[PDB]
């Protein structure tokens, strides 16, 4: 079932996941926009 | 191999068989035999693992020839290394 659905694609292979992760962390660090800060200040201080 | 594999009281006959020195505990020699067999260690599609031998157990009130079986397994398994905790000339168990 597992090969069956690496075939299909929707579970990629496991040394294509480790791969995957070094060129994720090697070229892409976000930031987070002006907008989604106030949303996380308010769901922030709700829990205190 | 194959004629006396072929016998329905194969089990039973291997069980009997497990340590001659040793009376009355078949439960024992029944988990000896599995430990000895052994299973199957199967890695499906690389990522998941599952070991395949059997781990045994013998917790005993002293006098009930625990040391007896570890020495008839010792030799009868192909490989079989002897490590004790308490004494000294033994195999230790931690690599260096
Ligand atoms: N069911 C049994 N059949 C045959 N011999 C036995 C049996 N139970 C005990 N003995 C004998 O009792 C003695 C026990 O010695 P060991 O097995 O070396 O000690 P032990 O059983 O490991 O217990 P410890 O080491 O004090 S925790 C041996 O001489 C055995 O042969
Ligand atoms: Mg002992």
């Amino acid at each position: 079932m597992q090969n069956q659905q690496e075939e299909n694609g929707s579970e990629i292979s496991i040394e294509k996941m480790k791969r995957y992760i070094t060129y994720c962390r090697l070229k892409c660090a976000p930031r987070l926009s002006p907008q989604a800060a106030e949303k996380l200040s308010s769901n922030f201080v709700t829990i205190r | 191999f194959r004629k006396i594999s072929r016998d329905r009281g194969i089990i039973d006959k291997i069980i009997s068989s497990m340590a001659p020195s040793i009376y009355g505990h078949r439960d024992i020699k029944t988990a000896v035999a599995c430990s000895l067999f052994g299973g199957v260690p199967k890695n499906v599609n690389g990522k998941h693992s599952i070991r395949g031998d059997i781990n045994v157990l013998l917790l005993g009130d002293p006098g009930t020839a625990k040391s007896q079986i570890l020495k008839y397994v010792e030799k009868t398994a192909h490989r079989a290394v002897f490590a004790t905790g308490q004494g000294a000339s033994a195999v230790g168990l931690t690599a260096s």
